[PDB]
């Protein structure tokens, strides 16, 4: 079963595919590949909870119920800056104009 | 997989594959890496990225296909999006 | 015309199947080639309908009137049954271009005569006005 | 109850011209109106019609000499055209295929008559 969501970060948002039997180690490199980054520089969250490199997608919650193409579910990233890791910060979209009167 | 960036105007980098952003012609012409929108705001092209995952997986797809779903909040930006894009 | 039934008159048994989120409407072209409506299909929904062979179909929304695959395709006619086996018919929602599908959403939302009040650009207000019509698609099928 | 051979000559030659209209196209549009719909197929007809016909049962009232003269058999012809056009809705085959027959008979019964 296919997994369709969106690693977040700040104002990066990589839209990719994954499937419910692959690890959270395997969604970290396929970020490697896009952003250049070591799976050890990362760290991956679903709402607030860190997800460890070993538990699959599916152990997560992420089930293609949920995470579907149409409706992605959003994944928390934060790197590491030499040192320690970063705060997960995710910066919102912009909110749409209010609906008008003719459209009600 | 090729990936290509998606910049909104105010600054929200989509990064989405070469093959799902093809799916636009407008994109289609410009690209034939990185990509800048000064008239589409990011809730709008987040949308967009959306349907282009979309329309790929959901093509040939002999199954059932789900319906889209469009906010009523959203509807007439991504209406705009939608036309200047070709898709 | 090109597009209508063939009178065979040899009996054939059909399965209508609704897998989309529409009301599904089953319009039927005659032996003049001028489509029909017969009773709508409920989300989710299947009946077993006794039709004949070279008889053709077309399936549209009840409501708003867009168009609808059926098995992966514009239109359908059911053949002879090998051993009086049903010909089924998967109706299924087309993977609508974004575009198209925006319009059809602020089409449901807006009324027909407050197209022309709403911020958009010129071109956009003749492809709202354009509704999806069961002639047009006809006369577009033709070749 | 035996009526004039030649009456009886004409009113089967106008329901023959009704029965065998083809239309160019190669369709006999009065092929469905030959035999009633079966009482257990749909009842909802029964009961939306006062008086059901067919041509069968037309042609069965000229062996048995029911109809006396060809305003006797028009006034059967127009109620089963009548029956056709109420339960069926305006644009739709059958509707269309029985305001087709109607002005057949029309012509069929002047041509016969001289």
């Amino acid at each position: 079963m296919d997994v369709f969501l969106m690693i977040r970060r700040h104002k990066t948002t990589i839209f990719t595919d994954a499937k419910e039997s692959s690890t959270v180690f395997e969604l970290k490199r396929i970020v490697e590949g896009i952003l250049k980054r070591p799976p050890d520089e990362q760290r991956l969250y679903k709402d607030d909870q860190l997800l460890d490199d070993g538990k699959t997608l599916g152990e997560c919650g992420f089930t293609s119920q949920t995470a579907r193409p149409q409706a992605p579910a959003t994944v928390g990233l934060a790197f590491r800056a030499d040192d320690t890791f970063e705060a997960l910060c995710i910066e919102p979209f912009s909110s749409p104009p209010e609906l008008p009167d003719v459209m009600k | 997989m090729m990936y290509v960036k998606l910049i909104s105007s105010d600054g929200h980098e989509f990064i989405v594959k070469r093959e799902h952003a093809l799916t636009s012609g407008t994109i289609k012409a410009m690209l034939s890496n990185e990509v800048n929108f000064r008239e589409i705001p990011s809730h709008v092209l987040s949308k967009v990225c959306m349907y282009f995952t979309y329309k790929v997986r959901y093509t040939n797809s002999s199954t059932e296909i789900p319906e889209f779903p469009i906010a009523p909040e959203i509807a007439l930006e991504l209406l705009m999006a939608a036309n200047f894009l070709d898709c | 015309p090109v597009l209508r039934s063939v009178n065979s008159r040899e009996p054939s048994q059909v399965i209508f199947c609704n897998r989309s989120p529409r009301v599904v409407l089953p319009v039927w072209l005659n032996f003049d080639g001028e489509p029909q409506p017969y009773p709508t299909l409920p989300p989710g929904t299947g009946r077993r309908i006794h039709s004949y062979r070279g008889h053709l179909w077309l399936f549209r929304d009840a409501g708003t009137h867009d168009g609808l695959l059926v098995n992966q395709t514009e239109l359908f006619v059911p053949s002879l049954n090998v051993d009086g086996q049903p010909i089924f018919a998967n109706i299924t929602l087309p993977v609508y271009t974004l575009k198209e599908r925006c319009l059809q959403v602020v089409r449901s939302l807006v009324k027909p005569e407050n197209y022309r009040r709403l911020d958009i650009v010129r071109s956009l207000y003749e492809d709202l006005e354009d509704h999806p019509n069961v002639q047009k698609d006809l006369e577009r099928l033709t070749q | 109850s035996p009526n004039p051979p030649k009456l009886t000559k004409q009113m089967n030659a106008i329901i023959d011209t009704v029965i065998n209209y083809k239309d160019s196209s190669g369709r006999q549009l009065s092929e469905v109106f030959i035999q009633l719909p079966s009482r257990k197929e749909l009842p909802e007809y029964y009961e939306l019609i006062r008086k059901p016909v067919d041509f069968k049962k037309i042609k069965e009232r000229i062996r048995n000499h029911k109809y006396r003269s060809l305003g006797d058999l028009e006034k059967d012809v127009m109620l089963l055209c009548h029956n056709a056009q109420t339960f069926n809705l305006e644009g739709s085959q059958i509707y269309e295929d029985s305001i087709v027959l109607q002005s057949v008979f029309k012509s069929a019964r002047q041509k016969i008559a001289k």
